[PDB]
């Protein structure tokens, strides 16, 4: 439960940066199966990364994910200007639940 | 006539998932209707059927697989997956066309401290073909050094014990998988 | 491709229940199954349960086991979320969304939503 996360980051354009999901050996690194979602302001989030590097169909080229035995992490590269947003991760979480951790904006 | 599937389903002790024990269905009817919503039925993917239209599709042949696995490991119970289920353990057909079934048994399995009677095929280097085991256990697997003996550190014993505790999960908990194979089995 | 259509918002004070239905009627095989979650203002989502409606099967997460009673049919194949003995902290949003099987196989599997949540609804801000 509560897959720590750290809510900071820089809306500079033109860099690129990297968000670690941590978590316990049975929530992320018990499994490849991290999860990641973007959220509007007072919207409904929506799918970018499934297993642990890919994407789905309407998924841009920047968005990809990776792991790191224990601790979970997305990059973004060439940060567009106007694409910040509300990043959340999830897990198979070794009872079928799933465990979003806080959000970052 | 009836079938034998609460001999195979309702059944005191299973086989482990290195020798799943193959149980062989036929000169009978099967009757589904109290098989697909019966309540300790939390999976039951069928592939070349639909379990509605169960009732009225006979067979020539049914077989019945049957073990006891984690629950994170019936992923790997379906055709084309890649684990050491499917891979090394216990493979199932790309040209499949039964039933996977399973269900949770924490009280029939796992014990309060550790119940350590089922065992799993961890080391093998030729993946398995679809449809047989390997039961028998030496511990020359292929790391290196072929010299032979009660040892490791290089060749390794293959069989090791799944972990049950009750307090430890619930898809870390036993799933008495019943796994169905597919014109005298008629509905 | 789904389409969920999910209730209007409640301005329930606590000690109330609500119901919050989650109408979702486009490609609606056997292997469709909704999770439920929940959004308090400020901090992130909570994943609340998980209905497969062809077969009832329900999970929870260990935080929502007792408060939460999660009713499906499995003709309109739509789920409903009782949350039961709020508090004033329970002032939230309660998504609805769609858990993708990785499968082609036919109905009831506990196990194969393991993929993420593509579509979601669209909110009942329950007060």
């Amino acid at each position: 439960s509560a897959l720590t996360q750290p809510a900071s980051v820089s809306g500079s354009p033109g860099q690129s940066i990297t968000i670690s999901c941590t978590g316990t050996s049975s929530d992320v690194g018990g499994y490849n199966y991290v999860s990641w979602y973007q959220q509007h302001p007072d919207k409904a989030p929506k799918l970018l990364i499934y297993d642990v590097n890919n994407r789905p169909s309407g998924v841009s080229t920047r968005f990809s994910g990776s792991k790191s035995g224990n601790t979970a992490s997305l990059t973004i590269s060439r940060l567009q200007t106007d694409d910040e947003a509300d990043y959340s991760c999830s897990s198979y979480t070794s009872s079928n639940t799933w465990v979003f951790g806080g959000g970052t904006k | 006539n009836l079938c034998p599937f609460d001999e195979v389903f309702n059944a005191t002790r299973f086989a482990s998932v290195y020798a799943w024990n193959r149980k062989r269905i036929s000169n009978c009817v099967a009757d589904y209707s109290v098989l697909y919503n019966l309540a300790p039925f939390f999976t039951f993917k069928c592939y070349g059927v639909s379990p509605t239209k169960l009732n009225d599709l006979c067979f020539t042949n049914v077989y019945a697989d049957s073990f006891v696995i984690r629950g994170d490991e019936v992923r790997q119970i379906a055709p084309g997956q890649t684990g050491n289920i499917a891979d090394y353990n216990y493979k199932l057909p790309d040209d499949f066309t039964g039933c996977v079934i399973a269900w949770n048994s924490n009280k029939l399995d796992s014990k309060v401290s550790g119940n350590y009677n089922y065992l799993y095929r961890l080391f093998r280097k030729s993946n398995l073909k679809p449809f047989e085991r390997d039961i028998s256990t030496e511990i020359y697997q292929a790391g290196n050094k072929p010299c032979n003996g009660v040892a490791g550190f290089n060749c390794y014993f293959p069989l090791r014990s799944y972990s049950f505790r009750p307090t430890y999960g619930v898809g870390h908990q036993p799933y008495r998988v019943v796994v169905l194979s597919f014109a005298t089995v008629c509905g | 491709q789904v389409q969920l259509v999910q209730s209007g918002a409640e301005v329930k004070k606590p000690g109330s229940s609500v119901k919050v239905s989650c109408k979702a009627s486009g490609d609606i095989y056997s292997t469709y199954a909704s999770s439920w979650v929940r959004q308090a203002p400020g901090q992130g989502l909570e994943w609340m349960g998980r209905i497969i409606p062809v077969s009832g099967t329900v999970n929870y997460a260990d935080n929502f086991q007792g408060r939460v009673t999660i009713t499906a049919d499995k003709s309109t194949s739509t789920a409903y979320m009782e949350l039961r003995s709020l508090t004033s902290e329970d002032t939230a949003v309660y998504y609805c969304a769609r858990d993708v099987a990785r499968g082609g196989y036919s109905g009831t599997d506990f196990f194969d939503y393991y993929y993420g949540m593509d579509v979601w609804g669209q909110g009942t801000t329950v007060t």
